[PDB]
């Protein structure tokens, strides 16, 4: 039947499982059949290129919608008190009460509200008229076809690129650090001193004029001579009213070091000095390694060196890294698996700084875009962080090699597993008995009419954290918070300049910047401790045990998602290193709703002033169940009631929707597969046995699912309804209040 | 090994990996894996003994 | 509570409580505090047994509550 | 020290005194726990938080009641495991895990008091650890 | 208030030309 | 009309719940994908993955799947 | 189909073909001094790949394994 | 130029399932 | 082939469309006395003194109704393999002897002289169009 | 059997594991002694 041409196997299947597994395995090119080395890698960096044209093509969409069915030239005179529009509604659907409703933000059709907060974006980068936003549409189109002939162009003979070009990773340290990630670093800060700065400022630069037009008046005398200070000399006043030149200045470069007053953001000067810097340490960081000259280092070289100056060692730190070197670059996997857990603590990263220090003009105090962003990418950190383990696990299953390792440091972790895996239990285990137990000794006493009874403890040493960055309010008079030490005045050179105006960011109390912590803040964090050592505990077991265990020995023999061994041995149900990741993501998602419930009803408090809320309620979980999720799901059920229709009615549809989507999959992780069987075989009896429908007949036999099959639909509906859920009361409950 | 002794056994993808067990017979034949063995603890599936190798074998104490 | 805490049972598969169990059994060897009684994870339709009897339970037990204190305010 | 204040002066935390709601048949437990309670700290709340830093003006909020459960709970597992090893040197090894041998148990639970001598004695020279080779292990 | 509409009938046919580089991509991978 | 849908809800939850239970009844004995399953007992896991997988075919799980609907019905 | 590998620890309990649903799996007179009879899986291509021979084996890890692979009628059990 | 999104719109919801399925489930089953 | 149907009325378990398009299976066997035996799809029937011959859909009903003739002290069950087109096939006891019993004639097939444990590793092999099973 | 499944090639001192680990014990105290305000 010839669809899978990727493997016969599935092809000479008379079954319909041949279309599900099918659609899986699609994208694994090692299961491919007749798949070389070379095809192998040149198919991934044509694939790469196809990935790279869709999210331009998407980031082109943001910007001609708003272009087309958008406000951004009337949300710039007024963007605190104007809803950014993402784009226009069409549904024949609509009934003229909703079409009533969804007109709005000033719109003559129905619309809807943006809460991506890119209108926040680009306006603090220098766009003011929706034709600029044109020509990014339509420049980024373009840029993506250039990714997608370049994609086509490395499949055909000529020019595709050998397996020593592949395998080359100290030339692409070289090129990545130096110019992917400072060259473009070194870009950005041209435009923030060329586009945006100015465009604060209210000189409008563009194309026509950035070749004339002037950034400093000085000039680039001050630089090529050296006598930089001149551009960080008159700087712009607190009073600087942003896209104007009052109170403006002509500084490029400078070190506030705090947050802008009226847009309660930071310096946008700053943002260009910051990239300046870092685009230098990038270039010097670069030229490290011994692309093709000579000159530098050789990661093979260090990772097999036995000898120190003088003493003969094992290696570097007297640890055998022998045979890391080939690993990483033999076995994609590893790599794979290893650059999603950077990525996926970077994307953490970025989150617990955006709602603490806001780069963006405004983004503070438009509070649904803060929550939405927030909660985005702490919940893609976890993909990306799951998602690296299952692949460590593949890479102990298909292509760890034990011969080439030999007492590599990474045998040694597999020699003490059992101490990894058992510390891991304990340290799970001592977090829930107590996180839980003080949650509930505290809930039960409350329940009793005692509250004075609760277990209440202070989180000491975070203060000191705090307090160490200032933060008067404890009273500390710790290093930063006591003017009299050594780092608050740099003794050899007082060169504190980032000091005054930090201070006053965090001693403000108005901002996100180093909020008050509490004893209900010290619980949550313990929760969100239980979440990622046990979500480890899961991940780590499943990479460790890939390759077999005293139930299985055999088990890398199987694969990575095999379903079972059998009923034999006690029962092996889940023994398959892929149902390690299937039990850890159930982990993941809850860990963010400690997060992100902790996230949005700490800044609920703050944003209506009730900060005393969360301090007491906090603490006894009838408050997480009472004061946060009851109170505010009012607005959001009725969003739709019988009297009338809001404009909250898409979210409490959708808050329904992925209520059933999440108990679909419930089914499938309950309800196992020889049930079903059975039950096919009955309508397969009867659509054969009917008098008119036996005529029509399949041609691929019908079968249930298979057992990791459903597994893996289960995970999507746990999932898509765990996501669309919180969603619509995210942005529900604080689109309702506005703060 | 004699019988009666106690054994370690050094198997991988064995249950008793790492484990003494008393060797309870011996078959003096050309058969591969000749030596019988009985170990307190029992497997999965609690068959509780299995024939293995000589090699396997370590003397961890006399008969 | 109890209700999610049967879909320990329900969802999961003795073969991953047994191997998390081999490592606890190591650091009991380590140690000399090793069970007599070696330990095994439950059976298979224990483990769906067990889930069902919180499943109900817990889920019974919600609305057993919530009915009583609603009910006996009005 | 951070965002509180002395309980004994904090007036939220005298506006709950006056309805203490005593727990106990007694009547004047209401009163005697705020009395009790006036040497902690409280917050603007009014209801105390420890400080488990481990300052000796505070020490009774953790490290008394810490020192105070690991000599309990080493009790346990000494005990544990003493019985426990007592057991395999005899025949019917799992029966007597079912069945306790009281006539071993209780003199191995009349000692546990000096758990920590008989720890430190199996540490420094004895069979506290198990070597890694003679444990059972996956491959 | 918006944007004129003829810069969108541009912007249409200049979404052409990724299309067919994106069909010639997809179908040289197939191969 | 609330109640000429309501009604219908507790005969489409009851008709699914003697659905996995008499299924169970009759195919205790014997089915197209196990003809032995008598032998292996009324209450047994599975057969094993094979045939694409025999996971809760027993009569054993479809009383447990049953209960399931139980509480959804009543 | 699925693949039946049997190994050198087999002992000739016979216990894994009596085992067997659809009669996959023989003995056969082994040559050597082990024994009179060694496992066979002769008629492979009627495994349902059920396990069944797994649990009946006495070894402490097994001597046939059963590595499943491309699906056909007769391996999915199906009458249709 | 509101007019696209009501030939645009229903060309995905119609025109574009349609015809993938109906290629598609004729790939599946071809020999 | 020859032999008399069982006797009973009929019933919804038994062949399907696969016994037409694709192969069907039948199963032989000779009783001394008549006694009622249980179908391997549902309910139940009985058995002449000689030759009874059932068709069934899959070689896994013979077998499993082979272990209950056994009950009855039968052993002389066989199986046969029908195709569309006619073609029979002599199978299951192969031989005159039973596969669980030793006969000369037979030869060991996929034996791998080794323990499992000596099996290579996947990384081993890769991209050979080999696995670890051989 | 290829490779041993226990570590081995120390001695009872441990020089290097406790030269390296005293050194992260003694920034904790000093992070402490700021806290308690001993400097
Ligand atoms: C934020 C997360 C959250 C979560 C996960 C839950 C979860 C739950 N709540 Mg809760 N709620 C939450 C927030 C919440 N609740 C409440 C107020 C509340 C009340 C009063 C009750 C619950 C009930 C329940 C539980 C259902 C009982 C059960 O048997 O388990 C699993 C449940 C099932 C398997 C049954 C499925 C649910 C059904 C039957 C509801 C559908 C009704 C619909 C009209 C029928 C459709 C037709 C038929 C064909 C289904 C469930 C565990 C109890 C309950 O019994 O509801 C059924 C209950 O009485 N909750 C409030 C306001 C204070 C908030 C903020
Ligand atoms: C019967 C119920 C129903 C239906 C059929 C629709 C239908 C629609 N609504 Mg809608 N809506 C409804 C109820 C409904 N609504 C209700 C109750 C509300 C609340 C009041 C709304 C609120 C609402 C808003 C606010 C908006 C819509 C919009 C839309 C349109 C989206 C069309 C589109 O972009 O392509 C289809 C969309 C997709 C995302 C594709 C499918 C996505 C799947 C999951 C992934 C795709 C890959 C797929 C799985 C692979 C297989 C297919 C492949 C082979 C091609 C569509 C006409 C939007 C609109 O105006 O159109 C632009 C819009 O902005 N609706
Ligand atoms: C970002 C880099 C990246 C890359 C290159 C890969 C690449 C790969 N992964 Mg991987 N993975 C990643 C990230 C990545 N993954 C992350 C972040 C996770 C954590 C979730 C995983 C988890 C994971 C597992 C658990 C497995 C893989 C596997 C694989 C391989 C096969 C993929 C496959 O079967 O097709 C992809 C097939 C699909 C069906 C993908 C689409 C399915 C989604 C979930 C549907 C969602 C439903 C719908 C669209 C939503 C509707 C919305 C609603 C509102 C309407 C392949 C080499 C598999 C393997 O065998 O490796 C060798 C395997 O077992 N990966
Ligand atoms: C980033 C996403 C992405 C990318 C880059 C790829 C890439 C690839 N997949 Mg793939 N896949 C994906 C997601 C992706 N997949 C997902 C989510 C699934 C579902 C789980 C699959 C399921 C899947 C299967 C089942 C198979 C592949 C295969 C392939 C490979 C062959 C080319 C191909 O798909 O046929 C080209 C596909 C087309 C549909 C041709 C048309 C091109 C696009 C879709 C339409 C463009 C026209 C445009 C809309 C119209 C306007 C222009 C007009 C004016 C001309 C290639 C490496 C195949 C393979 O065997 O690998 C060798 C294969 O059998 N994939
Ligand atoms: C995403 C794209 C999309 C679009 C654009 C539509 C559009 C429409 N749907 Mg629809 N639908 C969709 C997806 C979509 N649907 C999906 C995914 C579902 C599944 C839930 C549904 C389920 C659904 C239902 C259940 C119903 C609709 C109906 C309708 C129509 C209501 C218009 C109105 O106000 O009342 C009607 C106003 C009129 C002026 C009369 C409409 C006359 C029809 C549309 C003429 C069609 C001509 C036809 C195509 C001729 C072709 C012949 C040619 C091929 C030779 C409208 C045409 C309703 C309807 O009855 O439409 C008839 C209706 O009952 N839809
Ligand atoms: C200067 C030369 C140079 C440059 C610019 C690149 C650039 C690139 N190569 Mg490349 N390469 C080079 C030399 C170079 N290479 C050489 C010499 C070799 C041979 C040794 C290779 C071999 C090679 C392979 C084999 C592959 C690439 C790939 C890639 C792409 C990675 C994907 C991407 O866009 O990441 C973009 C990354 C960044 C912009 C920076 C890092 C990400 C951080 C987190 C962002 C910065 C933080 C900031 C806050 C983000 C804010 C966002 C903003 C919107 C708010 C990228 C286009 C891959 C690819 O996609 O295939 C086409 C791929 O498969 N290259
Ligand atoms: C609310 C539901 C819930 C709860 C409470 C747990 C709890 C636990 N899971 Mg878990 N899990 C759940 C849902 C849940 N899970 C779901 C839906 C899945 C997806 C399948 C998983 C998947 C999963 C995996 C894959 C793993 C766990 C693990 C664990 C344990 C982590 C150790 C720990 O922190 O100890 C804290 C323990 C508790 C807080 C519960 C202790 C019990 C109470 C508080 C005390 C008992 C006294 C009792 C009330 C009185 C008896 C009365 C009488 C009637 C008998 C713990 C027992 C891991 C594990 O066991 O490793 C150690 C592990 O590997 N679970
Ligand atoms: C800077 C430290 C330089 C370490 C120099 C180095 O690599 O030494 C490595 C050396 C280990 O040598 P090895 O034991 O690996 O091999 C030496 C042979 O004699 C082995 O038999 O350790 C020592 O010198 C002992 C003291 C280290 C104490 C480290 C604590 C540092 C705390 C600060
Ligand atoms: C040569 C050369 C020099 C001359 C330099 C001159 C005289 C000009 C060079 C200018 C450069 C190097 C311009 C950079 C062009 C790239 C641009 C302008 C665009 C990047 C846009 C991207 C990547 C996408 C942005 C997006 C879009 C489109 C949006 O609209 C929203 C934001 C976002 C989504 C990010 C000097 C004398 C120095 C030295 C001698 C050699
Ligand atoms: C219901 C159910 C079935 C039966 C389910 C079947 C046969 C699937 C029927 C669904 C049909 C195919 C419609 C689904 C259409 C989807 C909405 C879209 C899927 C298409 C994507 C490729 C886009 C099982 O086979 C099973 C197996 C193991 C554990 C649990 C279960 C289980 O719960
Ligand atoms: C958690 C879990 C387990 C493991 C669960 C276990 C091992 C439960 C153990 C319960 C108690 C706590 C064991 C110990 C009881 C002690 C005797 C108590 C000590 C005595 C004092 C309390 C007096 C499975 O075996 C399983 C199997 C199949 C599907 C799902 C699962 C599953 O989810
Ligand atoms: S999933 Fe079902 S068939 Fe597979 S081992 Fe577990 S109980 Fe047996
Ligand atoms: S059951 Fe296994 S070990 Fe025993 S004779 Fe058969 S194949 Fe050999
Ligand atoms: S899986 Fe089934 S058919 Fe195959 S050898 Fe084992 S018992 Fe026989």
């Amino acid at each position: 039947t010839k669809f899978p041409k990727f493997s016969q196997d599935l092809a000479q299947d008379p079954t319909t499982r041949r279309i599900w597994y099918a659609m899986a395995m699609g994208n694994d090119f090692e299961s491919h059949d007749g798949m070389t080395e070379e095809n192998l890698y040149q198919k991934i960096f044509a694939t790469h290129f196809g990935h790279l044209a869709i999210i331009f093509l998407w980031a082109s969409s943001l910007l001609f919608h708003v272009a087309w069915q958008g406000n951004f030239e009337q949300w710039i005179k007024d963007p605190l008190h104007v809803r950014p529009i993402a784009h226009a509604i069409w549904d024949p659907h609509f009934g003229k009460p909703a079409i009533e409703a969804f007109t709005q933000a000033g719109a003559n059709g129905p619309v809807n509200i943006a809460y991506s907060g890119v209108y926040h974006w680009w306006y603090t980068i220098g766009m003011r008229t929706n034709t600029e936003l044109y020509t990014g549409s339509v420049f980024l189109l373009l840029f993506a076809s250039l990714f997608l002939f370049a994609g086509w162009l490395h499949l055909q003979p000529k020019f595709r690129p050998s397996l020593a070009w592949f395998k080359s990773a100290e030339s692409r340290l070289n090129h990545h650090l130096a110019g992917l990630f400072g060259v473009s670093s070194l870009a950005w800060a041209g435009h923030l001193i060329h586009v945006a700065i100015p465009e604060s400022r209210g000189q409008h630069v563009g194309w026509d004029n950035f070749l004339s037009t002037a950034p400093h008046p000085a000039g680039l005398q001050p630089f090529f001579t050296g006598n930089w200070g001149v551009y960080a000399q008159n700087p712009d006043t607190a009073g600087h009213i942003f896209s104007t030149s009052q109170g403006a200045g002509t500084a490029i470069l400078t070190f506030l070091g705090g947050f802008h007053p009226q847009t309660e953001s930071l310096w946008l000067t700053d943002m260009a000095h910051h990239h300046l810097a870092i685009a230098v340490l990038f270039i010097v960081a670069g030229h490290m390694y011994r692309t093709n000259f000579g000159i530098g280092h050789s990661i093979k070289e260090m990772m097999n060196a036995k000898t120190f100056f003088g003493k003969p060692v094992e290696g570097p730190f007297n640890m055998p890294h022998q045979g890391i070197y080939d690993t990483y670059n033999n076995s994609l996997h590893f790599q794979l698996g290893w650059h999603l857990a950077c990525l996926g603590v970077v994307t953490s990263w970025v989150a617990q700084h955006m709602y603490s220090l806001p780069s963006y003009a405004f983004i503070a105090k438009d509070y649904t875009t803060q929550a939405a962003l927030y909660t985005h990418h702490q919940y893609i950190a976890i993909f990306l962080m799951v998602g690296a383990f299952a692949h460590g696990a593949i890479f102990l299953v298909r292509d760890y090699d034990p011969e080439q390792n030999k007492g590599n440091v990474l045998e040694r972790v597999l020699q003490h597993k059992e101490a990894i895996i058992s510390h891991l239990s304990w340290v799970s285990l001592f977090l829930g008995f107590h996180t839980l137990g003080l949650y509930v000794h505290n809930d039960v006493v409350v329940a009793f009419g005692t509250p004075e009874k609760q277990i209440l403890i202070e989180p000491v040493f975070a203060q000191f954290i705090q307090a160490a960055h200032g933060k008067v309010l404890y009273g500390l008079d710790t290093l930063l918070s006591n003017p009299d030490s050594v780092a608050y005045t740099a003794y050899p050179n007082y060169a504190n300049v980032w000091l005054p105006g930090w201070l006053d960011a965090i001693n403000s109390g108005t901002n996100s910047l180093f909020l008050t912590i509490g004893p209900g803040d010290f619980l949550v964090h313990h929760a969100i401790a239980l979440g990622l050592h046990t979500t480890t505990l899961i991940l780590v077991k499943g990479a460790l045990d890939a390759r077999g265990s005293k139930l299985m020995p055999d088990k890398k023999d199987f694969g990575y998602a095999f379903p079972c061994d059998g009923p034999g041995r006690g029962g092996t149900c889940d023994i398959s290193a892929w149902d390690s990741f299937y039990l850890s993501l159930f982990w993941a998602l809850n860990t963010v709703g400690w997060v992100t419930f902790y996230w949005h009803w700490k800044h609920l408090g703050i944003w209506q002033g009730n900060v005393a809320q969360f301090n007491e309620n906090s603490t006894y979980l009838m408050g997480w169940f009472r004061d946060y999720l009851w109170a505010n799901s009012a607005q959001l059920i009725n969003g739709y009631n019988p009297y009338g229709v809001n404009n909250l009615s898409v979210w409490a549809w959708m808050f329904l929707f992925g209520h059933l989507v999440w108990a679909t999959g419930f089914m499938f992780l309950i309800s196992w597969r020889g049930y079903w069987q059975e039950l096919i075989e009955t309508l397969v009896w009867a659509h054969e046995r009917t008098p008119i429908a036996n005529l029509v007949r399949w041609k691929d036999k019908p079968v249930a699912l298979s057992i990791v099959q459903a597994r893996v639909v289960g995970l999507a509906h746990f999932t898509v309804g765990y996501v669309l859920t919180y969603a619509a009361f995210l942005i529900a409950s604080t689109a309702g209040k506005f703060g | 090994v004699q019988r009666g002794s106690k054994v370690r056994i050094l198997r991988p993808e064995s249950y008793w990996f790492q484990d003494v067990g008393t060797v309870a017979s011996v078959d003096q034949s050309g058969i591969k894996y000749p030596v019988i063995v009985r170990f307190d603890k029992v497997n999965y599936a609690g068959i509780n003994t299995n024939n293995f190798a000589v090699d396997e074998l370590i003397e961890v104490e006399a008969p | 509570f109890v209700w999610a805490f049967s879909l320990m049972f329900l969802f999961s598969g003795r073969g991953y409580w047994q191997e998390l169990i081999e490592s606890i059994v190591w650091a009991h060897n380590k140690l000399k505090v090793a069970p007599a009684i070696q330990p095994r994870a439950l059976s298979i339709t224990q483990g769906r047994a067990v889930g069902v009897a919180h499943y109900l339970l817990g889920g019974i037990a919600t609305t057993w509550a919530f009915f009583h204190a609603h009910i006996l305010s009005v | 020290g951070a965002d509180l204040t002395p309980c004994a002066e904090n007036p939220a935390f005298q506006a709950l005194a006056k309805n203490a709601r005593n727990t106990t048949a007694d009547p004047q437990s209401g009163q005697k726990r705020f009395e009790r309670y006036s040497q902690a700290l409280c917050g603007p709340e009014g209801y105390p938080h420890l400080i488990v830093d481990g300052r000796l003006d505070r020490a009774g909020d953790f490290l008394i009641p810490s020192i105070l459960f690991l000599y309990i709970a080493g009790w346990i597992g000494w005990v544990g495991r003493a019985y426990l090893q007592a057991i395999k040197k005899d025949s019917d090894t799992e029966q007597k895990e079912i069945q306790l041998d009281l006539g071993i148990a209780l003199p191995i639970i009349a000692t546990g008091f000096a758990w920590p001598a008989a720890a430190v004695k199996e540490l420094l020279s004895g069979e506290l650890t198990a070597k890694d080779s003679e444990i059972t292990v996956s491959p | 208030s918006s944007i004129s509409d003829t810069q969108v009938y541009i912007a249409l046919v200049v979404a052409l030309i990724p299309g067919l580089l994106a069909w010639r991509l997809a179908t040289e991978l197939y191969k | 009309t609330a109640d000429f849908l309501i009604h219908h809800i507790h005969a489409f939850t009851i008709h699914v719940t003697v659905l996995i239970l008499l299924k169970g009844v009759l195919f205790a004995r014997s089915s197209r994908l196990i003809p032995d399953k008598a032998n292996l007992g009324f209450r047994f896991p599975c057969d094993g993955p094979g045939r694409g997988g025999t996971c809760q075919v027993s009569g054993w799980d479809h009383v447990f799947l049953g209960l399931f609907w139980m509480y959804n019905s009543l | 189909s699925h693949t039946v590998k049997i190994y050198d620890t087999c002992i000739g309990c016979t216990q894994c073909v009596r085992a067997c649903p659809t009669d996959v799996l023989e003995m056969v007179p082994w040559d050597g001094c082990k024994a009179a009879q060694v496992a066979s899986s002769p008629r492979t291509e009627d495994c349902v790949g059920c396990k069944r021979c797994e649990t009946a084996c006495p070894t402490d890890f097994l001597s046939i394994r059963v590595y499943l692979g491309a699906e056909t009628t007769r391996s999915m059990g199906l009458a249709y | 130029a509101s007019f696209l999104s009501s030939i645009f719109v229903p060309v995905i919801g119609w025109v574009v399932p349609i015809a993938t399925f109906s290629f598609l489930f004729l790939y599946i089953e071809r020999e | 082939l020859s032999g008399k149907t069982p006797l009973f009325a009929g019933s919804t378990g038994g062949l399907l469309t696969k016994a037409v398009e694709e192969e069907k299976y039948a199963i032989t066997w000779t009783s001394p006395k008549a006694q009622v035996f249980e179908l391997p799809t549902g309910g139940a029937a009985t058995m002449h003194e000689g030759e009874n011959l059932l068709y069934i859909a899959r070689k896994e009903y013979g077998i499993a109704l082979g272990g209950q003739l056994r009950k009855f002290k039968i052993t002389n069950y066989k199986i046969y393999r029908i195709l569309p087109s006619g073609e029979t096939t002599f199978i299951h006891p192969a031989d005159g002897v039973f596969p669980e019993k030793v006969n000369a004639g037979r030869e060991k097939v996929r034996f791998n002289a080794r323990s499992i444990g000596e099996n290579p590793n996947p990384s081993q092999v890769k991209f050979s169009g080999k696995a670890t099973y051989d | 059997k290829i490779s041993p499944v226990a570590n081995t090639g120390a001695k009872p001192p441990y020089t290097f594991r406790t030269g390296w680990a005293l050194l992260l014990l003694a920034v904790n105290f000093l992070v402490a002694a700021y806290y308690f305000h001993i400097i």
